[PDB]
């Protein structure tokens, strides 16, 4: 019990580190293509 | 020797079951821990990205 349980709950919690790191990437990746559609925005219609 | 050793078998057993108990709990209570900061951290990842658009 304890080493299939403990095993389990090891791989769950590697996984939740894992979702939660590529979390805080997408929070930033998101940030950055947000920004960029603001400035492609902004430039064309400064070019128009 | 069989009934000493006995006795030092059954208390093992029952200091174990406490232990497997114990660890199953803590492990599940950090599993949904887990789970819930990465919750949070979506929550701060999204909302930010959506104040950035």
């Amino acid at each position: 019990h304890r080493q299939k349980f403990s095993k389990e709950k090891k791989e769950e919690l590697e996984k939740l580190k894992n979702e939660i790191a590529e979390v805080k990437a997408e929070k930033e990746k998101k940030a950055s293509q947000l920004k960029n559609e603001l400035d492609n925005r902004l430039k064309q219609l400064e070019r128009d | 020797e069989l009934y000493q050793e006995i006795k030092k078998l059954q208390f093992d057993r029952n200091q174990e079951n406490k232990e497997y108990d114990n660890e199953q709990k803590d492990t599940n209570l950090k599993i949904q821990n887990l789970k819930e900061r990465l919750l949070y951290k979506k929550a701060r990842a999204q909302l930010k990205n959506q104040y950035k658009e």
